[PDB]
């Protein structure tokens, strides 16, 4: 399936100083999501290979 | 290791390990901050 990579900081907070600090407080929620999506993306090609 | 010293240096900061193995890593997401602000308006500019 199409490798979908979506950055969670940009989606959650659109160019806002206020939004970034509060997002940092949750603690890698953004970060955890990227691995799952990046892992999926690699697998789609890995699957192809 | 400084986070923002180098493209290489930045990679380490995200990885959080001093030695980085071969591969491709994504450090940060880049956008371009707006240079100016613009207002398109109706000048009537009437007092209340």
């Amino acid at each position: 399936m199409t490798k979908t990579s979506v950055d969670c900081t940009m989606y959650i907070c659109g160019d806002s100083t206020e939004c970034s600090n509060l997002l940092l407080q949750y603690g890698s929620f953004c970060t955890q999501l990227n691995r799952a999506l990046t892992g999926i993306a690699v697998e789609q090609d890995k699957n192809t290979q | 290791v400084d986070c923002a010293l180098d493209p290489l240096s930045e990679t380490k900061c995200t990885l959080k390990s001093f030695t980085v193995e071969k591969g491709i890593y994504q450090t940060s997401n880049f956008r371009v901050q707006p240079t100016e602000s613009i207002v398109r308006f109706p000048n009537i500019t009437n007092l209340c």
